[PDB]
RNA sequence: AAAUCUUUCUCAC
RNA sequence: GUGAGUAAAAUUUGG
């Protein structure tokens, strides 16, 4: 019972009827209206279901028996109610926005202001900096980027071969020659064999990174799409090898050796070394039974294998050759060679910005983009853009951002922009 | 003792939407994990079978698009298009008719979605998602008010152009921009430019609408001079450019300000609140009398329940 | 393949990067970098931009919207053991239930009414005291933002307590007000597209086009900052809370508790940084970090970098950019004159995640590409019949469909492959609907939804409250009781029609089927 | 063993 | 295949 409350009720009830003529509504607050000689529980009494409704303002109860039907109003020109008539009722007739004191204010100054901001000051401040002497310049130039790729090869050199690269191109195998290699290799290096399938175990970690390289470009990936779908099933499927039209894979599941009961299942963090097959003619030939192939593994975190067994090659490269010029041909290295390059090697690029999951491919894109469209950069801040070697860490992302450093490379040097 | 307790404990009472959040279920996520989980147990060729032998033989038949008028690739610019929501009677017979209430409800808010174009007709219609460029036409006109809008400082429905909205300019839209010691009138199909000599507006065409409103602006005596002419406007670029609307209502000239000694004018421009709660009938309420003075009732040629206001 | 783009092109055409990598050391890092900067050596942090232009919206009446309070998003909640404080990771929704529980509070906006009337710090609201309240919402968790389009190396992201949560709801509500009051180009309808070409017609007047972004924008914007803005804005008590728990925040690393004095833990306050500037100056498009400015002459430039400095807006000398010809802001890039610029741009491919729902997004993306003139329609149509092939190739398994129908796409086990325009035009069987742009969700979608929603942070017991008659609002209380009569009356309801689960509502169909 | 602090848990029915 | 517990149980991962 607030007389604040008074007008807002006096109008939410104009003339509503509720058996003939008769007011349906009775407020409280009108002597006129007020039923005599029974309490009040409600700021109006609705007759026709002989019930009590009560007006209170968003989030701040009235002391009001259970009963008694609440209709609270928001603060942003909606209203409430137990009973959908009483809300429409509210809803419509208080199309005016009439005030109501006692509202709380988002610039409400509470009690303890003093006391927090007494507090805050006590507490640390920053300093201030120093101001930035910036000079703009023009964009790097062939130069910059030539010295950039021969800073990566340089500081990490080439593998002999292009590893798991290699593996977009078909063995020469046939299946069952393919399936029986992956199994011999599998039990070669001593993988656990159980419920028929294989797993990798490990007891102690070097610790240390693994060593890095950058690959060589193979000369095509005719199998791109055939090695994506199945690195996608493999490890959703580990512990037998798994086949597809031209090539097959094999995922082994790598868990910990604990002892007699150590681990029988992946969980969803364990790791998979994934293996596949290419031709042989490096340290990587894996002999028996008179068939002699090249076997690649890499190890990948789950998260690591669903992005890369997702991406699509074919549509990647159909919207990349949309709207594309000239690739020139380019040889092993990623140099440029009119003479003995190949014009498929690109293709193989793009393999290899699907398998590197940490996508600098990406970053370097990015800042090629800004490159091209820029007519000024900052002085010896824009270039250090390109040096993205302390992001990243692994052979796969190293090779790729080797590989779109020496495309941007080659961008300048064939189509100057 | 009850999950009720358990979860609101020390609470008795809590709002609906608190509850739902709980039980959440139809939220989307694309994430790296949906082969294996699609996988997982076969559950989408579960799904899929179900769909097919209970779920496929219920989809209505829609007609397809067939209206599409001729369409030529132009500046890329900005469409908006206003789906309305259900009204309060149509949302409950489909609630009634057995439809999923959350649907139902969540669609009861108009909509207003933001697509950018590059292609554009000789009318200036809008374009369904995705065929703008063979040219299917959204054929809905909506009462387009656009009087309506321009006037109003907040517009209740932006129609993408600068009278309701940021956007550019439309056909009966013009702009008036002071460029140097010249005022370029643009009105999309003619464009004219005015000076001052002493007191007048010295321009081509002293009858144009916009000279008129122009020389209303500066309070000055239209006067024909053919003398007039200017080196060159970018009035086809601002014409094409948008710009931002402020939410201020129009000055007594009728023009808002757009840029800079720049005003854009309009040509055009120079009971009971019957409610239905539901449809059912509400037992112990009254019926519908022939004269429903402010109260609820049961209205009988339709099955439902009228509130009456004032 | 990028390079050689006639074009612009960001090379989105592939997925993010990811990894397991646990979210300590970017955490780490970052409050490194935070605290290096409040010493005043790396990066300004001191704001010495007036503010008094900025309106005041003190009196404005103080609304919180539930909806944004609830979500399957996860938050920190902080309880007590025996005396020491554990933080733990649940849903947005289950963090507010419990901090509504501990308050005794049926709604938020009851809550933020109590906290802000109570005579002391040491009074108690249920169960708990705003001094408590206050030391328990500066605390919170790592996690890793992956699969960021060109950051190899993952940002870390926080999640924060649900009173946090609340506070920063209401100052960013009525920041963004403020924003929209201040520059019509700030409206709450516009896209990145509109936001872009209003930019390109703002900045045409002038000969050089300033594009920036801000390096360590989340750690240079320190408390003082905030405060000096919420005061601006007429925050009262609120922007003094909200200041005092992110001076104080203490992020949780691993296993241990670490202070963090300077920044605001990457995005908690998105509109009041960006007044953090447009307080300062008028002369900029700005939203979060990334802005464009326009000058003619190198005193112009000048000052533009005075005003940067002064808005600790530090600006980063390895993205900015200046252009003549372009115009680049929230990664959409146009020509001076408004029109788009021409190649892939921004277009990112659609990654294998199910064999419906890829479909659905592809016809998304070359919906998107063909209106706003990316690629002519015939290559789109060459493309979506390129992408069914593929999704043939990935999904015509056993494992994934043992149904042969013609109807059904070959991905299905069917044998019809859709055009573009025929999908486009409704001109399929109402299978296909589903994979319309506008079409109601994929089965995969619904079969992912309802295995999520029994995860373990999100699983319940409690009887679920769906289907819902549309005229009883959201925010209206209900017990047990009220919640076991409604759905009792709703399947009656339906058992009276001959129904055991509701019929799929799509409001396109619906619109379409209307006479 | 490798893209090396990651490849990991407990209990009841 | 069900539930419960730990600064987490994969819709993980926030504005
Ligand atoms: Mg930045
Ligand atoms: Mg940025
Ligand atoms: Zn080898
Ligand atoms: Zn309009
Ligand atoms: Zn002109």
């Amino acid at each position: 019972m607030d007389s604040r409350f008074a007008q807002l009720t006096g109008v939410f009830c104009d003339d509503f009827t509720y058996s003939e003529g008769s007011r349906r509504f009775l407020s409280s607050y009108s002597t006129v209206e007020r039923r005599p000689g029974v309490p009040v529980e409600g700021d109006c009494y609705d007759c026709l279901k002989n019930k009590w409704i009560a007006f209170e303002l968003e989030g701040q109860p009235r002391k009001f028996p259970k009963a008694t039907v609440r209709c609270i109003l928001n603060n942003d020109a909606t209203y409430v109610c137990s009973e959908q008539e009483y809300q429409q009722i509210c809803k419509v007739q208080f199309k005016d926005y009439l005030e109501i004191d006692g509202v709380v204010k988002v610039g409400h100054k509470a009690s303890y202001d003093a006391e927090l901001r007494e507090r805050l000051l006590e507490l640390p401040h920053p300093k201030s900096g120093p101001k930035p002497r910036i000079e703009w310049v023009a964009p790097p130039r062939l130069a910059d980027i030539s010295k950039e790729t021969a800073e990566l090869k340089r500081q990490y050199g080439f593998f002999e071969c292009s590893k798991f690269l290699a593996c977009g191109e078909e063995c020469g195998l046939d299946q069952e020659a393919r399936e029986l290699i992956l199994n011999e290799y599998a039990r070669d290096r001593e993988f656990e064999f159980r419920n028929g399938g294989w797993i990798q175990r490990y007891t102690v970690a070097s610790h240390k990174p693994a060593t890095q390289k950058i690959l060589p470009l193979p000369a095509s990936a005719p199998l791109a799409r055939e090695l994506l779908m199945l690195i996608a099933r493999s490890t959703t499927q580990a512990g037998k090898v798994l086949h597809s039209d031209n090539t097959s894979i094999l995922a082994v599941p790598v868990m910990r050796d604990s002892g007699k009961h150590s681990k029988r299942r992946p969980t969803a963090s364990t790791h998979h070394l994934v293996v596949g097959l290419s031709k042989p003619g490096c340290e990587h030939d894996f002999e028996f039974d008179g068939y002699r192939a090249a076997v690649h593994v890499m190890h990948l975190d789950p998260k690591q294998s669903a992005n890369i067994g997702e991406q699509d090659f074919v549509s990647t490269r159909e919207i990349y050759k949309l709207d594309m010029l000239e690739l020139p041909p380019i040889s092993r290295k990623g140099d440029l060679d009119r003479a003995s390059g190949l014009e498929t090697r690109w293709d193989v690029i793009l393999l290899l910005e699907c398998l590197d999951s940490t996508r600098v491919s990406q970053a370097v894109a990015q800042h090629f983009n800004r490159h091209r469209l820029a007519l000024s950069v900052c002085k010896d801040e824009f270039r250090k853009g390109y040096q993205l070697a302390s992001e990243i860490r692994g052979t796969i992302p190293l090779s790729s951002l080797y590989y779109s450093l020496c495309a941007v490379r080659l961008r300048m040097t064939v189509h100057p922009f | 003792m009850s999950q009720f307790g358990k979860s609101f404990k020390g609470r008795t009472e809590v709002t609906i939407t608190e509850y739902r959040s709980h039980t959440v279920k139809d939220v989307h996520r694309s994430l790296l994990t949906a082969d294996k989980s699609l996988r997982k147990s076969f559950c989408f060729r579960n799904a899929l079978n179900q769909f097919l032998d209970k779920d496929l033989p219920l989809l209505p038949i829609r007609p397809k698009l067939e209206s599409r008028v001729a369409v030529k690739k132009s500046k890329l610019r900005s469409q908006l298009s206003f789906r309305p929501g259900l009204t309060q009677e149509e949302a409950i017979d489909l609630y009634n008719k057995g439809y999923d209430g959350d649907s139902v409800s969540g669609a009861l808010q108009d909509r207003v979605v933001n697509e950018p174009v590059a292609y554009s007709s000789a009318d200036n219609d809008k374009f369904h998602r995705g065929l703008a460029a063979l040219g299917y036409t959204l054929a809905d006109r909506a009462f387009d008010t656009c009087e309506s809008g321009f006037v109003r400082a907040i517009p209740t429905t932006p129609c993408g152009f600068i009278c309701c909205g940021p956007g550019s300019f439309k056909d009966s839209l013009g702009f008036v921009i002071k460029i140097g010691e010249f005022w370029h009138m643009y009105d999309g199909f003619q464009h004219f430019v005015a000076v001052e000599d002493a007191k007048f507006l010295a321009s081509k065409s002293p009858s144009f609408w916009l000279a008129k409103r122009l020389a209303k602006r500066l309070n000055l005596v239209p006067k024909e001079d053919p003398s007039v002419a200017a080196a060159e406007c970018p009035c086809k670029k601002v014409w094409e450019a948008s710009f931002a609307r402020a939410p201020t209502a129009l000055d007594p000239f009728g023009g808002r300000a757009f840029c800079d000694q720049g005003w854009v004018y309009h040509r055009d421009v120079g009971k009971a609140k019957v409610t239905v709660l539901s449809r059912s009938k509400w037992m112990g309420y009254e019926d519908l009398p022939q004269k429903p003075p402010n109260g609820t009732f049961y209205c009988r040629k339709r099955k439902a329940m009228l509130l009456i206001s004032c | 393949m990028w390079a050689f783009q006639e074009g612009v092109c960001k090379g989105n055409l592939l997925s993010g990067p990811t990894s397991m990598k646990a979210p300590d050391s970017a955490a780490r890092e970052s409050i490194d970098r935070a605290s290096e900067i409040m010493t005043g050596k790396s990066y300004n942090a001191v704001h010495t931009g007036d503010l008094s232009k900025l309106p005041n919206q003190g009196e404005s009446p103080l609304r919180i919207v539930d909806s944004d309070l609830y979500s399957e998003r996860s938050c920190c909640w902080v309880i007590e053991k025996e005396g020491r404080v554990v933080c733990k990771s649940t849903t947005l929704t289950r963090g507010m239930t419990s901090l509504l529980n501990t308050t005794k509070c049926s709604s938020p906006s009851e809550l933020i009414c109590k906290v802000l009337t109570v005579e002391s710090l040491s009074e108690k609201i249920g169960d708990t005291s705003v001094e408590e309240l206050l030391s328990h919402g500066r605390y919170f968790k790592c996690a890793l933002r992956d699969q960021e389009r060109g950051k190899p190396k993952s940002r870390a992201i926080f999640l924060s307590h649900p009173f946090f949560r609340l506070l920063s709801s209401v100052v960013e509500t009525h920041a963004r007000s403020v924003l929209s009051k201040v520059s019509a180009v700030y409206t709450a309808t516009a896209s990145a597209e509109q936001r872009a070409m209003m930019a390109a017609q703002v900045v045409e007047s002038r000969k050089h086009v300033l594009n920036g972004d801000c390096t360590k924008y989340n750690e240079a914007i320190d408390a003082d900052t905030l405060l000096k803005v919420w005061d601006a804005i007429g925050m009262g008590s609120i922007g003094v809370m909200l200041a005092y728990m992110v001076r104080r925040k203490c992020v949780l690393i691993k296993d241990t508790l670490v202070e963090c004095p300077g920044g605001m833990l990457m995005g908690m306050f998105n509109a009041t940084a960006t007044l953090a500037l447009q307080g300062t100056t008028d002369r900029f498009l700005s939203f979060s970090d990334d802005f464009i400015t326009s000058f003619n002459s190198p005193a112009e430039l000048r000052e533009i970098e005075d005003l940067l400095f002064a808005s600790c807006h530090n600006l980063s000398l390895k993205k900015s950019y200046i252009s003549v010809a372009s115009l680049e802001i929230n990664s959409c890039t146009l020509t001076r004159d408004g029109d788009l610029a021409t190649g892939l741009g921004c277009t990112a491919g659609v990654p294998f995640r199910g064999p419906l729902v890829t479909l659905k997004q592809t016809a998304a993306m070359l919906s998107g590409a063909v209106d706003s003139g990316v690629m002519p329609f015939h290559s789109a149509e060459r493309l979506f019949q390129i992408k069914q092939q593929e999704c043939a190739y990935r999904y015509n398994n056993p494992t994934y469909t043992t149904r042969n129908e013609d109807f059904l796409p070959t991905c299905l086990g069917g044998k019809t492959v859709i055009s573009f325009q025929s999908l486009l035009t409704w001109d399929c069987h109402p299978f296909w609907y589903q994979v319309h742009p506008d079409g109601p969700d994929t089965i995969d979608q619904k079969v992912l939804s309802v295995l999520a929603s029994k995860t373990r942070r999100r699983r319940t017991r409690l009887e679920a409250l769906s289907d819902l008659d549309p005229l009883v609002p959201h925010r209206l209380l209900v017990s047990e009781s009220d919640v076991s009569k409604i759905r009792a009356a709703r399947q009656a309801h339906l058992k009276s029609l001959g129904l055991e689960q509701p019929t799929n509502f799509n409001y396109a169909i619906y619109k379409a089927v209307q006479p």
